[PDB]
């Protein structure tokens, strides 16, 4: 039953990747929105966000 | 310019560990099992404990 099985993996893997993309800085000081908001005022938090 | 200027640099290492120094804000009782807004040593969030 490889074919069917393969399908599932292809989907599951994708989702996992997407979720992990929430832990990347992309250049911001942090990957957690709450931390950026609680350490910076909006005038400087806009640039990071 | 020629005359001196006193400088003090305050470096805070926001280590993800117990915090020795914290602000003057007064804590409050602890609530559980109900959707509440929470703060812990500066980590702010919303959820159920």
């Amino acid at each position: 039953l490889g074919k069917l099985q393969d399908v599932v993996n292809q989907n599951a893997q994708a989702l996992n990747t997407l979720v992990k993309q929430l832990s990347s800085n992309f250049g911001a000081i942090s990957s957690v929105l709450n931390d950026i908001l609680s350490r910076l005022d909006p005038p400087e938090a806009e640039v990071q966000i | 310019g020629y005359q001196p200027y006193r400088v003090v640099v305050l470096s805070f290492e926001l280590l993800h560990a117990p915090a020795t120094v914290c602000g003057p804000k007064k804590s409050t009782n602890l609530v559980k099992n109900k959707c509440v807004n929470f703060n812990f040593n500066g980590l702010t969030g919303t959820g159920v404990l």
